[PDB]
Parts: C-alpha cells; structure tokens; sequence
C-alpha cells in the first residue's frame, strides 16, 4: 500500500547509505578522464515509489559522473507514482519499467544494479532469488549494491512474547500454526540468552555454477544463566558496497536507522536451561519453484520437533 | 511366527522372493536401488548418466510390492555427513528412494539410525511423510549396543571403554528419541531394533519397553552351534524373544550362514520352535486379547443408562 | 563367455605380460549381476567378441586382484570371497572358491606379500586373513565402527596392511602382534602403500585430498571423494588418482600435478600402469570407457 | 502411483480409441508412395508407464508407415519403467524424455503429439496448459491427438451424496470446504434433473493470438418435475482424430470404458425447484501463475453464494 512505501521513505539514514556507496562505486569505476565521454548504465531494482532513483541521482552529482537509469518495478500502483515522477520531474534519463525483475528483457547490460530487496532476517523477501533472476543483464564486471548480506540470531527468554504468540490461535488452521511462523517484533520485555551468531549469508552476483539458495545451519549457543528458552531474535548485516554498511545486529546497529525491527522465531514448547549449557539450534532455508520457507528446531540441552515442516504453516510466495 | 529375510544382494527379485518364500519368510528385505550405485544430482558429466535409475516395477505384481517386501535406504545416502557435497546428494537420494517405495505402494522401508546426529535425516524423512497420506511404515533400524561399544579390544593405542557408563550404555535409547522427537511422534515412525551377540545390562533393554517396536533384526552371527551343529541361542537371547514374542514384533533374520554344514531355513525353524514354545497365555490374557492399548470412555452408569 | 559386458566397470589390473584383467557390474536394469575378463590385446577393451577369456559371476563385483599370474581374487556383493583360476589355454575363467563369510557386501580385497594370504573388508564392518590354498578365514576383526572402505597389504612385509574405515579410523595392522591393529578431519576413502619406501603410504579422503604418512604433505587434487591411489612400475614411482569428480590425475613425489585427463564422462573407478611401456596408464569407468592415457 | 498407472491400463477400449486415431492420421499425413521414405515423429506427452507408446507403435505397424517415437513424462518413478521397457523391448526407435513437456527443449519438431491428460471434466488436469506449453515443438501443419475437448453438466437431485459431501467437514480447515470442491463419483443414488449441456471447451494447437485458458459460462436447465437441488454432475467428451472420440456423457458414453467416473460439483444449500421452473448455473474456469480453479453459483430460480471464490478450498497445482 502506499502508505507503507511512505514509511520506508520516512528512514533518512537507509537512503544516505545508499547515496554514499552509489557514490563511492561510481569513482572506482569511471575517472576524472572519462567523467563527460563515459555514461554508467544504473538499474534500480524495484524501485516502489522511487526514493532509490533519487539517491543514484544525487550520487551521480556528488560524484559528478554521468549515469542512465532504469526503474523496474512489479506493483503496478508503486509503477503510477513513478511514471508521474519520471514526467514531471526525472525525464529521458530514467526508463520506467513496469515488470518483475526475473522476467524483464532488458534493452542494454547494466554497469551497477541497486536494490533493497531486505527483510529484518535479511534474505527472507527472496532478495536472492530476485537479484539471481536478474543477474543475466548485469555486465561481466557489473556491480550489485547491495554486494552481500548476513543473518543473525540470538536465543531469547520471554514469558511475555511466548503468551503473545499463544495468543495468535486462529479459527480453521492447525491449533500450534502461530509457533511455526516468524514475527516482526519491537523485542522489549525479554532477556537475550547468549550472543548473536551468523546465520545464513548472500552474496551478489552469483558466480557460482552450482547456485543453490537452500541452506543448513547448526549454532552452538553458550548459556551464562539459569532460565527459559522461548525463541530466537534474528537480525541483519549488509554491504552495501566496500565500508558502507546497514545492521539491525544490536552490537553494529546502524544509528537512527528504524526501517527493521527485529524477527522473532518462537518454539511450541518452552526449554529449560542450566547455567553453563549450550543452546543448540538447526535453521533450514528450503524451497520449491512456487514457495520458499524456514524450517527450524532446537538439539539442546534438549530436541524440540522440527518447526513449520514442508512449510505447512509458513511460506515466503515466489 | 511373522519372519522376513533381510539381504543387500538381489541379482534377481523373481528368483531371490522364490528362494526366500521357499526357507518359510513372509517377507523379504531389500535395496529398491543397488546399493552401491552412488548417484550424482547437481556436478556434469555424472549428473547426466544414462538411466534406468534401477530396476522396474513391472517385475513383481502390486500386491507382491503391497505386500512381500520391506524397502531399504542405500548404504551411501548420509544426509548428516560433514561435507555439503555429500550431504546434498544424500538429502535428493533420500527423497528418490523415499519416493520410489511410495510408488511401489511398499508397506515398510528400512532407514537406519547409527550414529547420534540424525537431525538432516529427520528432516528430510518429516518433509517426506507431509507429501500426501501414503500410511506406510518406516522402521528405524537402531541396535541395543552402538558398534562403537560392541568392538573387539585389538587396537593397541586406542583401547575400550573398560570403564560402566549407566547412560552412556544406553546412548541408542537417545538416538532414537532425539530423532522420533524431531519428527513430532509420527504413528508411521517406528522402531526395528537389532539384537547383538552380547545383550547389554537389563537396564539398557527395559529403556526400549513402552517404545514402539514393530520389527527385532537377529544377525545370524549371534547365534551359538548345539551338540548336532545347528543355530540355537543363548537362554537370555530367549528370554529376550519371549518378551518380543508378547509385543507381537516381527523377526527379521540377517546376515550369511555361518553354519554351513546346515540349510540356512535352520535360523528360522528355530525362531519358530521357540513361537511354538512360548510360555501359554492365562485367562485374563485370554479375554483381553484385542484391547491391547486400545483406549476407551470410562462407564458413566449414574449420568448413563448402560 | 558373456555375450554382452555390464555397463559399470569396476576394476582393470596389467599381469606381467601386459594382459589386462577387467572387472564389471551391472548396478542397474534387470540383473544385477557381475563378469571377470581378460584381454591379451588391451586396444580390443571392453568389446567381448575381441576378449582372451570372459565369465559371467552370481552377484557384482565391488573389487578385484590378481593372485600370481592366473589367479583372479573378487569381492563380491553376496558377501563371498571368490577365487577364480585361468585353466592351461587361458582361454576359460574357471571357479576355485566361493566362501560366503561376509554378512554384507565385500568392499575391498589385496593380497598379501605371500602370495597365499588375502585380506578382505566388508560393509558389514569386519575385516578378514584368508588363506587361500586351504580355502578358510585365519582371522576375523571388528576393529572399526562402521564400513570397511579400503584395504592394502604391505609390498613386502607379510603380516602387515593397511585398512580404512567410515568410522574416521586409518589402521595399520601386524598380525605378530596381540593387539594387531594400531591407529595412524575427512573420511578416508583410498590407501596406497609406497612400493620403495617400506614406512611410506598415500590416503585420499571423501573431500579430494591425497596426503602422504611416513609412519604432513598433503595437495587438494580432486573437488569430490578420491576413489583410488596407484603408483607407477617406475624407480621413482608417479602417483595415479581417480575420483568420483569423473577425472583422473598423475602426481609425482611432492604430490604435484603432471598430468589431468577429462576423458570420463561418468565415475572413474581403477587404474593400471602398463608393465611393457611405464608412460602408459589405464582407467575404466561406470561410462564403460577402457582408456589408454600417455602420460608424459 | 504404480497402482494407479496399472488401473488406467486395465480400460482397453482406451487405448484401442488412441490407437485407432493415430492408424487414420499416419495415412493421412503419408500416402503409399512416401511410405518407405517419410517418418513421421510422434511425440507421446505424459507417456506414463508407456501404454499410448506401444498403442503408436501397434499404429504403425496397422498403416504400415514409419514412425520415430519421443516419450515425454515428468514423474521420474514412471520414467523408470519407460527406461527398462526402452532398453528391454522398444530400443533406439524410441527416445525416453525425463522432463515437464512446458519445459522441455525438443530436439526435433513432431508431426504428431498424442497425449492423455484428461479429467472426468476434461480440462480438469490441466491438459490445456500442458498442451498449450508443449505446442511450440510441433510442426506448423502438426497435429494433436486429442484435437479437442468438451466438458457437460447435468443438474442432480440426491439428499444421500448431500449428506456425503457434508460428512467430509474435516478439522484446521473452512467449516464448508467440503462443499467447495469436486468429487470424483459414481454416482448412483440419484436423479438427473435436466439433459446434460456443454460447459467448457478446449482445441489443440490452440491458434490463437490472444491465448486464454480461462472461461466464464452460463447454462440453463428445464425442470420438469418438483425436486431439491444438491449439485451438478460433470461428464466430458473427446475427439481423439475425426470420428475417433472418447465419452463419458451418458447419452454416448463409450462402450465398456471405465477409465472415468462422472464429478460432482456440490452445492453448500439443497434449492428447492418447482416443475415447469428454469436451474440457471454459472461456472468459472480461473487461473494464476500457480494455480487453476473453478467458481459456480445459482441464480436461478434463488440465488446460491459463489462456491470457491479465488479458489480458497480447491486449486489444482500448475
Ligand atoms: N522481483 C521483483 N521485480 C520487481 N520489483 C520487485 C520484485 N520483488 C520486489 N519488488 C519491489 O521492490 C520493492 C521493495 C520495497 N520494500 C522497497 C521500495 C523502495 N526501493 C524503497 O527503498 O523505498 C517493492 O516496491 C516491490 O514491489
Ligand atoms: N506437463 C507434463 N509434462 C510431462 N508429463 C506430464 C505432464 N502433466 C502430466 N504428465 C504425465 O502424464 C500422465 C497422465 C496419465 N494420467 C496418463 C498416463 C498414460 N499416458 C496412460 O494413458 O496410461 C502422468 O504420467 C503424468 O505424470
């Protein structure tokens, strides 16, 4: 809706970074020799409304190097506000197109790609399937900001957010299905057990034959305390491009940047846990060509079952 | 006495069911894929190999697949293995032979539990079972004594535990309940557990009690020679068959003949004179024969008119 | 003799005069069956109308050797310990022994330095000491905790091999001993005893590294399991390794690559060094491809 | 299942019709003096366990034509079967394809494409999209075997299937999902209300610029007599090649033919029909990227609630 696209737009910290790495790229790949004779082909990759068109814009300028855009965006509404923009205010210089990144034909090859494809577990709105579906029309030394991306998680005890999730029973699906699904959550009455350790990790383009996004993670918690697992909070980490970085991770949150909460990934069952034990937990990244999905479950100090199997209660649409 | 044949070489099935059928066995375990057929399903050129994958369908009846044979996962197929390389193609292996037995309408297959970290295995089996209904059991083959503990004391700079560890005798009882406890207590996961030379302590045994056991795997090589040369067992192997014979488990007998002056049915004949020489069941034995864990609503004769 | 050879090639070993000894197994399809062959002209591999002597086995074959000139030792899937003899014409494959002392398949079989002892592993985790003029099993072993992958007795000393095992396990063994076996990352998967340095063997492992033990050097040569390890008949012996990545690789001293061939399209499974020329190596695969490699 | 392919292979008035058709086409496409020379290539799509490719191959041999034979089949449990039977019987004359017929690259262009993706309400398994994926490997004078398909309608009268359908609540799910979705039935217990009428139909190759497997149709059903309306039971027919067709409508339903079972679209409440009254039913046929599904109400002589709007209690997986 457009009002979530307007809350995106209100972060003003997300959009500098971008500007800043837009920058930094376009001086490593042009210089001041060729800044009039050489025009960088840029490909912002659902670009909503546009606020991304408008920091390679104002990249560009700073870095004074000459870019041609592309605009590609799926939501046909987002496509109404960025057509208005492009006539109003953009001009020839940026190509409004109104399609699913994966299926595009692109006219021309593109020097660098930019996308912000994030959720708060950094690959969990399909970012990678998205930018590998695109990656054909990125030139052999082409640039994707962002260049990588990492997930974290942190086991956490709350009495408070086990009886929130209970809560979410609903009418005509499984009786346990709210255990088996992650939750965007502002985490604040709760207690985070052991350190916060990667989880899964991305990087763009893929220049691998084998590409395969499933993956298999075990973590080795170290508890300090006596207490009561009750889920996992997860977080990101992003390059953008070289130094220029976004986190959601506590330790290197990023300051004043509120576009994610963390993500928290509840256990039907709470666990006991003993001062000096590890937490052990299994995360999973599965798919199938029309869904993609987490899988999880805790080994120790005790086995829980395997949470949202086949993505019986949870899936991501493809 | 229900009886199955277990064997990892099956030049023909025609010929092995006809072979195995003819010693007294109701059923036969075996490979649905040849066992040392490894596969490769992501790196060219032997991703590409030329097919058939294995052998069809079309040489045994549906009710012979229904009905006389217990499928087997392959021997490489480790989806808990180290390297990803072997974890990948062990995990699409699975899923092949997992899919194949459902094709076959087979009404068992054998998957092995036999080191402590199964995680992989329970996942790729739970992804499984919630594709479809199909009903059909899967035996998880699980021994009384891990082989780690049942090893002989020959190697010189790496001796055995000479030392009684109360738990850690019993670390198969944990295999199996970390792995059925992943897997949400599925009724289609069960346990086929393998009887070795020497039992271990009652305790060990008695963990096993109230578990769902639906198959005992004999090894020939457990088996003693008597005064005339033939197979028997050990007194406390047949108090332990006795136990089974009252949960109502089906043998499954193992392993080449190692009596081979002996027809190999000897194993089985056996195996059946101890069926026929079990201690006879009481009056109360008797008439609860059918309500055996089945549960019911207790009378209510005040609220209720009976 | 077979009318038709199974497509998944198993084995090829060169006796002295350069005749070649080939393995094969038919690990799909119908029957799953086996055949020994023998082809005194190596370039006429593996067509059958062109073989000196061929025969058709019970069960497949997992692994071969030579016993002497014309003695054929198997391995096989039902769990048997074959011994297959070459009649006065050498023009029939004829059986000895099939002594069924496994409980599962027979992984690996080698002949002792005697010549009249063998040493066969088994998925069914033991291993055994044959002696092969009287047709019984010396000794059985159950050292290791899971599957025998290989076996390798010493070039010379008659009471020693080597074993490795899915349990972790590399056992170096002396049968004078009490306690025979002795302990020596990745699953070992391949050993090779140096034929001139008596402490010196070569490991592969399940990742596609070769390393050398003096009882480390080690180099990352294949991206998947190293299958085999075979030393040339040289003074200063290359090393030949075959993997499951469908390649094959000469290494020399240092393990140092030579030489690479591509010339597989499926699993490459043996390798044999000609006797008659030593820049000449044979590799047969599950692609049922008999290539002659010119190493250089 | 194997058992499954092994019950369609017990109807040999099937594949006698298959069979039959492709013997009229081969003399059709190649006449006597081209009959040593010409080699028609026959592409058997979702070939099974084989049946269809040895009723071409009996085609042939009947017309005395030549023909080079591709089976196509995505189930790679069938494909075991095509492969061992290949090997042991068919040989080079034959070439096994292990793969979707919408995604497979074809070698050469066919002829002839004989398939059997048909439902008990013809489209109901998807033959048009598989068709229409597959249509771009056969030849521009190319011919589909079957060439067209038409679905039928009957209203029924029937409290005993209405009290059958209702028994099917089941637990997690919408409380009258069970009337929301078709049942393969032989039905027996009934009253047919009305003569049965042309719901849907399909043609193959589909020569058309602007493809659309999607329907939208209005039927009308004289009553005759005073009765309760439970639902509506679908049949189909078939034209394999010319006069060669296939039928599960009542009035000329294929002698000896059990391969399918009439379905039964239910209705969530009985409607009460008075004789000398019109049963006014519209059905949709629907689809996403993902998934295919159908829609219905009666607006006459009262109005029903659309049953399975946006397909919420029944899809049919693409
Ligand atoms: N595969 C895709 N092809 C095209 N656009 C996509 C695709 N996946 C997601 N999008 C769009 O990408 C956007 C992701 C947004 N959360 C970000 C909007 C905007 N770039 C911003 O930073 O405010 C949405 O507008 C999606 O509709
Ligand atoms: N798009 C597709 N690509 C390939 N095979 C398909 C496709 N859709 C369905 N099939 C197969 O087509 C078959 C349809 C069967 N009901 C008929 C089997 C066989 N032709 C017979 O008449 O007995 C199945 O074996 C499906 O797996």
């Amino acid at each position: 809706e457009s009002q979530t696209y307007e809350v995106f737009e209100k972060d003003p910290i997300k959009y500098s970074q971008y500007q800043q790495a837009i920058y930094k790229c376009l001086l490593d790949r042009v210089p001041e020799e060729e800044k009039d004779t050489n025009v960088q082909v840029l490909m912002v990759l659902g670009a909503g409304r546009g606020p991304l068109v408008n920091a390679s814009l104002r990249a560009a300028k700073q870095a004074d190097r000459r870019i041609k855009l592309y605009a590609v965006e799926k939501n046909p509404n987002a496509v109404v506000t960025l057509e208005n923009w492009q006539f109003e205010e953009w001009g020839s210089q940026v190509t409004v197109v109104s399609s699913d990144m994966r299926e595009w034909v692109a006219p021309e090859k593109a020097d660098i790609i930019v996308s912000e494809l994030l959720g708060s577990f950094a690959d969990n709105e399909l970012s990678p399937e998205c930018l590998d579906g695109a990656q054909h029309f990125l030139k052999d030394d082409g640039v994707s900001i962002p260049g990588e991306y990492t997930s974290f998680l942190a086991p956490i005890s709350s009495s408070k957010l086990y009886n929130e999730v209970r809560a979410c029973r609903e009418k005509d699906r499984d009786p346990e299905a709210q255990f088996e699904m992650p939750y965007v959550v502002r985490l604040h009455n709760f207690h985070q057990l052991s350190a916060p350790q990667p989880c899964f990790t991305f990087s763009h383009p893929n220049r691998d034959p084998m590409i395969d996004n499933n993956r298999y993670c075990t973590l080795e918690f170290p508890v300090e305390v006596n207490t009561v697992l009750h889920g996992f909070a997860g977080y990101f980490e992003t390059v953008l491009y070289q130094d220029i970085t976004l986190s959601i991770r506590p330790e290197t949150h990023s300051p004043g940047m509120f576009s994610w909460f963390p993500i928290l990934f509840p256990i039907k069952q709470p666990i006991t846990v003993r001062e000096g034990q590890t937490i052990c937990v299994r995360f999973w990244r599965c798919s199938n060509s029309k869904k993609v999905w987490y899988e999880w479950a805790v080994t120790a100090p005790v086995c829980s079952a395997i949470h949202n199997p086949t993505g019986r209660s949870y899936t991501i649409g493809l | 006495v229900s009886s199955g044949r277990d064997l990892n070489c099956v030049p023909e099935i025609a010929d092995t069911l006809g072979a195995v059928a003819k010693q007294g066995f109701d059923f036969l375990c075996m490979p649905v894929f040849h066992p040392r057929f490894k596969r490769e399903f992501i790196q060219e050129p032997a991703k590409n190999r030329p097919g058939p994958q294995t052998r069809s369908d079309l040489l045994l009846s549906g009710r012979d697949w229904n009905t006389l044979i217990v499928g087997k996962l392959s021997p490489w197929i480790r989806p808990d293995s180290k390297v990803e390389k072997i974890r990948r193609n062990s995990e699409a292996a699975m899923l092949q032979e997992l899919n194949f037995g459902a094709y076959l309408g087979l009404p068992a297959f054998l998957l092995p539990l036999n080191q402590e970290d199964n995680t992989n295995l329970a996942r790729v089996l739970t992804n499984h079972i919630h594709t479809g209904h199909h009903s059909s059991m899967f035996w998880m083959r699980v021994p009384l004594v891990a082989p780690e503990d049942l090893r002989d004391d020959i190697i010189e700079n790496a001796p055995t535990t000479h030392t009684e560890e109360y738990s850690g005798e019993e670390k198969t009882w944990m295999w199996w309940h970390n792995f059925r406890t992943l897997c949400d207590y599925s009724k289609r996961i069960a346990v086929a557990l393998e009887i070795g030379a020497d039992l271990p302590s009652n305790h060990v045994i008695d963990r096993w009690l109230g578990e769902p056991i639906k198959a005992a795997i004999l090894p020939t090589s457990i088996f003693l020679t008597n005064k005339k040369g033939f197979p028997v067992l050990s007194k406390m192997h047949q108090r332990l068959i006795f136990r089974l014979l009252k949960l109502e488990v089906q043998f499954i007998i193992t392993g080449t003949n190692h009596h081979s002056e002996k027809e190999f049915c000897s194993y089985l004949q056996y195996l059946e004179y101890l069926s026929q020489n079990r201690p006879p069941p009481n009056a109360y034995e008797l008439f609860a024969k059918g309500y055996e864990d089945y549960l019911q609503s207790p009378l209510q004769p005040l609220m209720d008119n009976l | 003799a077979p009318a038709c050879m199974e497509r998944q090639l198993e084995a090829a070993r060169y006796r002295s005069d350069g005749a070649l000894l080939l393995g094969a197994s038919s690990l799909s399809g119908r029957c799953w069956a086996g055949s020994l062959w023998l082809f005194k002209d190596p370039c006429a591999a593996p067509n059958e109308g062109f073989c000196s002597a061929g025969v058709q086995t019970e069960a497949g074959v997992a692994d071969l050797t030579w016993v002497g000139e014309r003695g054929i030792l198997v391995a096989s899937d039902s769990g048997a310990v074959e011994l297959w003899e070459l009649d006065e014409n050498e023009t029939l494959i004829v059986s000895k022994f099939c002594k069924y002392e496994h409980d599962d398949i027979v992984s690996t079989v080698s002949v002792l330095s005697s010549g009249t002892q063998a040493v066969s592993g088994s998925k069914d985790i033991c291993i055994k000491v044959w002696d092969l003029a009287q047709q019984v099993v010396l000794s059985s072993y159950r050292a290791h905790a899971a599957q025998v992958t290989c076996v390798a007795a010493s070039p010379h000393k008659d009471s020693v091999f080597l074993s490795c095992s899915e349990d972790n396990r590399i056992l170096l063994w002396d049968t004078r001993c009490p306690k025979p076996a002795s302990q020596i990352g990745y699953l070992p998967t391949s050993l090779a005893w140096h034929p001139q340095q008596s402490e010196v063997f070569v490991f592969g492992d399940e990742n596609g590294t070769v390393s050398l033990v003096d009882t480390v050097l080690s180099s990352a040569v294949h991206s998947q399991c190293v299958t085999g390890l075979v030393f040339s008949p040289h003074s200063v012996p290359f090393l030949a390794s075959l993997s499951e990545d469908c390649s094959l690789a000469v290494l020399d001293s240092s393990l140092s690559e030579l030489f690479r061939s591509q010339a597989h399209r499926d699993f490459v499974r043996d390798a044999t060094w000609s006797p008659l020329n030593h820049s000449l190596l044979t590799t047969v695969g599950w692609d049922h491809q008999v290539v002659h490699h010119v190493v250089p």
